[PDB]
């Protein structure tokens, strides 16, 4: 069983990084995408507007930069669904 | 993937059993604030940057690569139009100085 | 620029 986990000789290690600090720089990771989009990853974080970092992104892919900005609210609407819908869809599948 | 930052070059170096590589890359650096804009409304009709950004010396207005602070007046070959400028959303005023009207002016008048 | 030159010209 889990619970005793000694056994006969049976040494379990514990990770050198628990779950929090691995949170932690999950978290970190995180802010720096959203308020830096990839600059944070080649050198000092540049602190950019969101909307501007995904016209950005979306210059990336082909579409222009003003297909968000006439869509901004459209957009936000889409990935707050996705990312709402997103738990649903780990819950309903174990 | 080849060395932290933007990556230029990359050369090999031998080791014994294995290779060694020298990653030069291009590491921004003495950054600096600057008050941003989506677009800039100048007659009824939004105008985006073709490339890089809008930034503003606190003052006036200038269209700018991200990678590095090269300011440049706003000019009709900066940027192109899309639209109305009443849907964009954070939209500033501004001129876009357009470099055929005045040259044509000074040309003819 | 021809329509534009036209119609400010004449
Ligand atoms: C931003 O704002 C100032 C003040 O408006 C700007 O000053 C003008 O722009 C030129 C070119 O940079 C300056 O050399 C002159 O002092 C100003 N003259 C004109 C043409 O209006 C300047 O661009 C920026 N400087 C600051 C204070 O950040
Ligand atoms: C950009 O300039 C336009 C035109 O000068 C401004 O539009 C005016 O907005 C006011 C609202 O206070 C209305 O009462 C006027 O009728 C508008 N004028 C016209 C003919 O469009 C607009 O507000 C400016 N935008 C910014 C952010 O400065
Ligand atoms: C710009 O200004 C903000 C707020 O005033 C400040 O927190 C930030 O460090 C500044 N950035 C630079 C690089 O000057």
């Amino acid at each position: 069983l889990i619970c005793a986990q000694k056994f006969n000789g049976l040494t379990v290690l514990p990770p050198l990084l628990t779950d929090e600090m691995i949170a932690q720089y999950t978290s970190a990771l995180l802010a720096g995408t959203i308020t830096s989009g990839w600059t944070f990853g080649a050198g000092p974080a540049l602190q950019i507007p969101f909307p501007m970092q995904m016209a950005y992104r979306f210059n990336g892919i082909g579409v222009t930069q003003n297909v968000l900005y006439e869509n901004q609210k459209l957009i936000a609407n889409q990935f707050n669904s996705a990312i709402g819908k997103i738990q649903d869809s780990l819950s309903s599948t174990p | 993937f080849c060395g932290k930052g933007y990556h230029l070059m990359s050369f090999p170096q031998s080791a014994p059993h294995g290779v060694v590589f020298l990653h030069v890359t291009y590491v921004p650096a003495q950054e600096k604030n600057f008050t941003t804009a989506p677009a800039i409304c100048h007659d009824g009709k939004a105008h985006f940057p073709r490339e890089g950004v809008f930034v503003s010396n606190g003052t006036h207005w200038f269209v700018t690569q991200r990678n590095f602070y090269e300011p440049q007046i706003i000019t009709t070959d900066n940027t192109f139009v899309s639209g109305n400028c009443d849907v964009v959303i954070g939209i500033v005023n501004n001129t876009v100085y357009d470099p055929l009207q005045p040259e044509l002016d000074s040309f003819k008048e």
